[PDB]
């Protein structure tokens, strides 16, 4: 398994074109926040192929 | 229901509110795959099996 590509599977709102996010900052994925902090409905946006 | 007898129920005819679904804790896996969960109070559909 070649787990060193990775895309962006949330995120909170579409791109511009020619935009690049690199930010590694948390997702709010339900009603309640995150801050900073993984747990229920808090994912990583960076998710690698299999 | 056991699951070899699982019970199915017809969502049909009826507006469904699946962000007070959504936003339940109590819930250990909502996992959606071929939908987006934040974009379930915006689709319509013509019946749903439960």
């Amino acid at each position: 398994g070649n787990y060193n590509y990775l895309y962006r599977l949330f995120r909170k709102s579409n791109l511009k074109p020619f935009e690049r996010d690199i930010s590694t900052e948390i997702y709010q994925a339900g009603s309640t926040p995150c801050n900073g902090v993984k747990g229920f409905n808090c994912y990583f946006p960076l998710q690698s192929y299999g | 229901a056991s699951v070899y007898a699982w019970n199915r129920k017809r969502i049909s005819n009826c507006v469904a509110d699946y962000s007070v679904l959504y936003n339940s804790a109590s819930f250990s896996t909502f996992k959606c795959y071929g939908v987006s969960p934040t974009k379930l109070n915006d689709l319509c559909f013509t019946n749903v099996y439960a």
